[PDB]
């Protein structure tokens, strides 16, 4: 399955 | 750009469809990099444009004509592909619906997200727009990858303003710029100095 990413901001 | 032309008047290509890359300048902070994908240009707000960029799966809203923090913006010749989608009707039935998407953790444990699939997306048609139950922010994935892995399962305001009353206390206000086709009561929404694109139930 996709790994959430960390995003900004 | 916008052109001159002069005093009343300025010109812009029509970049919908567009490749583009640009610096980005981080307040007080360095100059990033980032290329993407131009999908939309806003109708009560013909200056703003939605964008996706290469490894990033939100959707984010430029005014990438007028925005100050923008640079060195490049619109490419490159052509993207209008490809003819795996399964048509696989795609266009996968709209409107509730779903349970997984991810998976570092911990290389299950995390099971409850969403919602909006519309395929402009431009690159076989992506899809989903919002998220605890995550209302426009996302963009080719969800029928994930469709066939079993990583998902199925289950006008547009002009207004909007004020969000934040956990402060503070007031954020936004307009409403689109309603979600195959969902009339949800609507994207831009709010000032944030450029996120929200989706909520406006009912
Ligand atoms: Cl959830
Ligand atoms: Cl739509
Ligand atoms: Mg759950």
């Amino acid at each position: 399955a996709r790994t959430k990413q960390t995003a900004r901001k | 750009g916008s052109s001159h032309h002069h005093h009343h008047h300025g010109s812009r290509r029509n970049i919908v469809g567009c490749r583009i890359q640009h610096g980005w300048k981080e307040g007080n902070g360095p100059v990033t990099q980032w290329k993407g994908t131009v999908l939309d240009q806003v109708p009560v707000n013909p200056s703003l444009y939605l964008i996706k960029y290469d490894g990033f799966d939100c959707v984010y809203g430029l005014e990438l004509n007028k925005d100050e923090r923008v640079s060195a913006l490049e619109v490419l010749p490159d052509r993207v592909a209008t490809s003819r989608i795996s399964d048509a009707h696989l795609a266009d039935t996968m709209i409107g619906k509730a779903v349970e998407h997984m991810f998976e953790t570092e911990d290389g444990s299950k995390d099971e997200w409850r969403g919602m699939v909006l519309a395929r997306a402009p431009v690159m048609n076989t992506w899809f727009y989903i919002t998220y139950e605890k995550d209302p922010v426009l996302y963009m994935y080719q969800l029928l990858d994930d469709y066939k892995e079993g990583d998902l399962r199925i289950m006008s305001l547009v002009g207004k303003q909007v004020e969000y009353a934040k956990e402060d206390g503070s007031k954020r206000t936004g307009m409403v710029i689109h309603q979600v086709e195959a969902k009339p009561s949800v609507y994207f929404i831009k709010f000032d100095d944030d450029f996120h694109i929200y989706v909520y139930d406006l009912v």
